[PDB]
């Protein structure tokens, strides 16, 4: 359960539901993570996408420092979209985010939802 | 087709009963007509007469009085309108009446049925074709409920009334009080008496005048007797109640003013009079009035439904809590036979027509009011213990003031034990007298002091004060600790000869919770604050609207706070443990009150019994219901917590902790005129009767783990709160 | 040291003003005596004057009785009396200073030594509270009120007139207010008697209540009304003259002495107590050259008024009563008496509508924030007096809400009668602002030509108008008088001192620890920690602690500390070894984020174990309330009809004054433009950023 999916759907919610209709069946335990999610020595992954992105980052830096800002092009997020990495003006990233719940309006993993019936 | 009335005086209950009839009659699938203004709306017809629909019963069982309207109507008694009466009926196909009022009300329906032969009148008239004096005749099933506060005939409004009384006369103490006076109150029953004799009882009156009983010659004299002993004795007020129809041995008026004359005269006390008047039919009914009314409601129909030509007009009634049907012509029979008996100075006869229960009243009204000197009282040698255990009861104060004086008038030494088995085991006992409970009745909480702890881990420190103060029984008003209590006591009985005595309890609890009883003294309390308390939380709904409260009750594992109090404030639905409830229950719930909100009657009121379920909390349910109602209705919740406790107890739990406790006295002196199993008991309330049960044999019914007995009658009213709301 | 005596007829809350200045007293370091028995307990002297600590809470009119008294006091170094009665008792008061140098009698006799005539001379400080606004009055209302409303089922059953005869033999305030309060049919005074042809004016109001379909009359008849001749008009005449000129069924009901019964009210204990404070402050500041005084409220202040011209003002009330000076006798009772009497009037008796005289506005109605016990009263008055005003009325349902959809329905002078004693909202009110509904709300108000608003409601209320002046730049629909009512249980509208329903709130908590108190007495050594509501507004927890002899009551307004909860425990602990084993701690539900009622309840068990332990009880929603108290129904009334008067007053004729907030401020009642509002409003905790009450809070910790 994401910990914010549903204001009255909790995790105690769900877990006394399952509880309470699993009853003669089988019985929950619910755990909240928590903070450990956040730490620990990074995964190579991360620590490659780090290390390669803001390498990225700095070299469009100094490209833009040749020129020498006011263009709305000079302030960006390097993130990564479909195969390329690419640099997005702030203003050309509002129209597609959610500022109320501080996500993207599309996101990409969203079109792996059937995987998980099928799977398990 | 079904009409439906109100007739002679309002009482308080009148619309749920209405309500119910509405409900019940529309859930069976029939057509529910209101008729206005009593027998005369049924005489003028026209818009008098109105089909009702569910929503037209909302928002009027916590009010008084009849929404419908009543009247005495001169109309009805004469042939005349009867025929218009019977034309107004034919033209809506109403062949099925429910009559709510009194004596003459119900009468008029006797009459009615009677000469529905009417209908050929009709015949020989213009009035109706031929296939109508045919296929309506004998076809008029008349079912009544009494609606009099006067219990002229248990009666609707009668708690109600009593409320009213009570809070008079506890509003009339705190300024009889200030410096001294004595106060001469006239209450309603015109030719009733059962009004003033349980007021009487209710509040420790000083004097009572009943039509039913008169005074005796000389009563002047001793009446005055008791107030100069009540001055001696430093009490800064007496209370005497009058019944408006109260008399003579020679049938003479008593008026409140010849008894103010009386006592300014003889003892030149302060006196004022106050004749309480019509609001004592007013104000809100009480819980048990709209429970009582709701029930009644519910079996009107029924009994409609059911009557055939063969069977006679009826009489819903409530006898030792059950629904039962009286014939008509039978009850109305046996009033005249009161009046009549009355008229022939036959008082003893009137009192034993008014039943079993008035006498009982009677007499332990007298016991508690009027001492005989001491040197009267013969005295016997035994010394008995009274004690609280469990948490405070509303009524328990005045069941130690009930069994102290009885204890007394029967020539007993009465030790009170303070604080439980705690203060028991710390030797906490102290003689007590007939003037220490003085005052008691109408006190709330604990004054003994109330604990919950068991005595089995203080056995030895127990038997020593027994035998230390040569206790030879013991009186226990409390909850399922004292019955636990009880049990220790009984199995310690080999090992300590000090608890082989008469020991009985009387059940005090809020949650009525005791095996052996089907009422504990403190739970009427509780109810009257609950329906107050949801009386007004629906109000706050309806001013918001598409709302729904969800609603904590206490009660423990024991769902009658919740069920009852659902019931008498209306709620949609009341969920209790005895009841298993999974997510499809709710979801259906869910869906109906949605389908509730597409009408007039925006709000919704949900109650959970506080242990009912593990997992489905109060918070579940909120959380349920709150994300399923999203864009229909919102929700709040609310743990009422301990002031469901209540404060000053109800004028019922008054009574009833004075009764009973009475009882158990004469119990334990009939005992000690004389150890097993048969001597140690709960004198509990099982249905009409109350009744000595041996603990031992309790075990079987009870529920040890959620503390409960095992069968509980009022589960058969689960349906109710599905149709009336 | 100072003796505290209780004097002529009793009043509920005598008992909260001797409790205070028994506190008050102590508190300063004065010693204070009991007299029991009033002044007849001052003259028999020995047992009935006693020493009061903290634990505790015919021969005077001769003067061979005074002296006595005098001797009785000197012997306890009594030289400072607070007398608590009525105009009786505080003449005697006043007869007993002007003789106390018949302290030279004493003299003269054996009675004193010199040094005693000197020592104690012309040092007798009375003060005087008055016990028969006047500490009772609300509560004796509450009474009545309790009775008319349960009378009003059963004559609705019966289409019954009730004549119901309430107190006052010599004051008329109770009856009016009375009337006031439940929208009585006519009310007999004996200030103002009811000029000749009232017999024909009564009938032919009845009788429109008929044809009106109203189910039910009620009239309200003082003890001691009278005609302009002084004769009595009494409640039996009163029904002769209706089964006589209309025939219909009427029942007469003398409430008697339950009018002087039954519990205090929330404003008589609080009131009682804040006069007993003051009457101990009065005593300890009075010198030789001041004179006696009485302790008063006025406006919300407490002050001093002298003794001797209180006394005077009673007796010329009863002279021009003698006399007919009728409209004098009015004048002498003050200006809010004059108000009460000519608000009834307006609000009972409906001009035929060709007498009057029409304007062509519109005015809408409507209720906004959580249902407020009151509203319903207000909605009426306002309804009514716009009517009166020859305005056409719009009721407007469900807030910004049903304003945005439309929901707004002509109603007239029939459809909100009965209205004054219903609880909760008729019309419907909802929290929703207007700001993001403004195209939809001005397309209504052109639709249906409204002139302008009154809203009866709370912060978001405020709000409302704000954003409503604001918009009318861009719409010009909003630019018309507005102005709003303060109606809420939490009292935290900027702008006024008090708001419509909160007295019933308070009622209710009072009520409820009250109850709580009488249960319990079994375990005694139990604390219940009590969450109220108010948002961040402390007044509910505050007064509400007050009224109910709370120990402490955590507030937003007040930060507090793990040290003063620890300090608080501690103080509970020591009140343990008392007689006194039972504790009340208010908690206001948004005091503190971390220290929440759990937090307080854990921390008080934990730290009281082995002495005492506590409940939780969470009140909710139940204080929003049932029907409204009389107070709240009146403030209501009166409030609204105000208004009401100043936007017909405005449309005789916009900018930052024609927006306004119309609240109670130190004994007025006054229009304050939003605008200069906002510097006054704390928007994120939506309360005022000044609240009169807090002045208040030491006297929590004296009075526990
Ligand atoms: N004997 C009777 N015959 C016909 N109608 C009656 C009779 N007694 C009472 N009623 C009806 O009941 C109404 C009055 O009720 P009442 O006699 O006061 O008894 P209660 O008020 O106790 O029902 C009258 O309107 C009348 O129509
Ligand atoms: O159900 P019991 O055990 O008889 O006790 C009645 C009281 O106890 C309660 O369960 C609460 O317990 P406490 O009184 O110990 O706080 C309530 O339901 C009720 O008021
Ligand atoms: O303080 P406000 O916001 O004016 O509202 C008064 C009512 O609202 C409450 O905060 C409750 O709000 P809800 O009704 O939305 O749950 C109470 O404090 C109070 O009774
Ligand atoms: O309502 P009315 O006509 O005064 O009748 C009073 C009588 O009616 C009763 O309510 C009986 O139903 C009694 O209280 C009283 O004796």
């Amino acid at each position: 359960r994401n910990e914010s999916c549903s204001e009255n759907y909790t995790t105690d919610f769900i877990y006394q539901l399952y509880s309470e209709e699993g009853k003669g069946v089988f019985d929950c335990r619910k755990n909240v993570l928590g903070h450990m999610q956040q730490g620990g020595a990074p995964s190579p992954f991360d620590r490659n996408f780090g290390t390669k992105i803001s390498a990225r980052a700095m070299e469009w830096i100094t490209a833009k420092l040749k020129e020498a800002f006011t263009t709305d092009d000079s302030i960006c997020v390097l993130g990564i979209s479909k195969r390329n990495v690419i640099f997005q003006p702030v203003a050309e990233l509002k129209k597609q985010t959610d500022f109320e719940h501080r996500i993207p309006k599309e996101q990409w993993w969203l079109k792996l939802r059937p995987l998980m019936k099928i799977l398990a | 087709a079904i009409g439906v009335l109100t007739s002679g005086g309002d009482a308080q209950g009148m619309n749920a009963a209405v309500r119910a009839v509405v409900r019940m009659g529309i859930y069976v699938g029939a057509k529910v007509y209101f008729i206005y203004e009593g027998y005369q709306g049924m005489v003028d017809g026209g818009s008098n007469i109105a089909e009702a629909d569910w929503e037209s019963v909302s928002s009027i069982l916590q009010v008084g009085g009849t929404i419908i309207g009543s009247a005495r109507c001169q109309a009805f008694r004469t042939r005349e309108g009867r025929l218009k009466a019977a034309c107004n009926l034919l033209q809506r196909g109403i062949t099925n009446l429910c009559v709510i009022g009194g004596d003459g009300s119900l009468t008029g329906a006797n009459l009615f049925r009677k000469e529905w032969s009417g209908l050929l009148e009709e015949l020989a008239r213009n009035g109706q074709i031929d296939k109508e004096a045919v296929q309506k005749y004998a076809y008029l099933n008349v079912v009544g409920m009494v609606g009099s506060i006067d219990n002229d005939f248990m009666t609707i409004g009668t708690d109600s009334a009593l409320h009213r009384i009570i809070e008079v006369v506890d509003a009339i103490m705190t300024t009889a009080q200030s410096h001294q006076r004595t106060f001469v109150l006239e209450v309603m029953g015109r030719h009733c008496g059962y009004l003033a004799l349980v007021s009487a009882l209710a509040c420790g009156a000083d004097w009572v005048f009943l039509p039913e009983s008169p005074p005796e010659e000389g009563w002047e004299e001793q009446m005055c007797v008791k107030l100069s002993e009540n001055r001696a004795r430093k009490k800064r007020l007496n209370i005497i109640i009058v019944a408006e129809g109260a008399i003579d041995t020679q049938n003479k008026p008593i008026t409140s003013e010849k008894i103010k004359e009386l006592v300014v005269t003889q003892l030149g006390y302060d006196t004022r009079v106050t004749i309480l008047g019509h609001v004592q039919r007013g104000g809100t009914p009480s819980a048990f009035d709209r429970i009582l009314a709701s029930r009644m409601g519910v079996e009107a129909v029924i009994a409609l439904l059911e009557a055939t030509p063969d069977t006679p007009a009826c009489v819903v009634s409530l006898n030792g809590n059950h629904a039962v049907r009286l014939p008509l012509m039978e009850c109305v029979q046996m009033t005249q036979d009161v009046q009549k008996a009355m008229d022939e100075r036959r008082f003893q006869d009137a009192v034993r027509l008014r039943g079993r229960s008035f006498a009982g009243n009677l007499n332990t009204y007298k016991r508690l009011a009027i001492k005989l000197p001491d040197d009267q009282i013969p005295k016997t040698n035994c010394n008995v213990a009274v004690i609280n255990v469990g948490a405070p009861a509303a009524g328990m104060n005045a069941a130690v003031r009930s069994a102290v004086r009885v204890g007394i008038a029967d020539g007993h030494r009465m030790l009170a034990i303070y604080d439980g088995f705690d203060g028991f085991a710390k030797g906490q006992i102290k003689e007590i007298g007939w003037t220490d409970v003085g005052g008691w009745t109408g006190q709330g909480g604990s004054i003994l002091g109330t604990k919950r702890v068991l005595p089995g881990k203080y056995l030895e420190e127990i038997a020593t004060q027994m035998r230390t103060h040569s206790i030879n029984a013991l009186l226990i008003i409390g909850g399922f600790e004292a019955y636990l209590g009880l049990l220790e006591l009984s199995a310690a009985r080999e090992k300590h000869e000090e608890f082989c005595v008469p020991m009985v309890m009387v059940p005090a609890t809020v949650s009525n919770n005791v095996p052996g009883s089907d009422f504990s003294i403190g739970a009427d309390t509780a109810l009257n604050t609950i329906t107050d308390t949801c009386d007004r939380i629906k109000q706050s709904a309806s001013g918001t609207k598409r709302r729904v409260f969800i609603i904590e009750t206490m009660g423990g594992y024991c769902g009658y706070l919740a069920n009852m109090g659902g019931l008498a404030a209306g709620a949609d639905a009341a969920y209790i443990f005895e009841e298993p409830f999974d997510i499809r229950d709710l979801q259906s719930n869910v869906e109906h009150l949605t389908e509730k909100m597409k009408t007039t009657i925006q709000r919704g009121l949900v109650l959970r019994n506080e242990s009912c379920s593990e997992n489905y909390t109060t918070d579940f349910i909120y959380q349920l219901y709150s994300e399923e109602g999203k864009g229909v209705f919102d929700c709040r919740k609310n743990v009422l917590g301990h002031m469901q406790q209540g404060g000053a107890p109800s004028p019922f739990d008054r009574n009833f902790g004075t009764k009973i406790s009475a009882r158990a006295m004469e119990w334990i002196t009939a005992k000690l005129k004389e150890t097993t199993d048969d001597s140690i008991c709960v004198l509990g309330i099982s249905k009409r009767n109350v009744i000595f049960q041996p603990v031992a044999e309790l075990k079987k019914q009870t529920d040890f783990e959620h503390r409960i007995p095992k069968e509980q009658w009022w589960l058969k009213l689960r349906p109710l709160m599905k149709i009336l709301a």
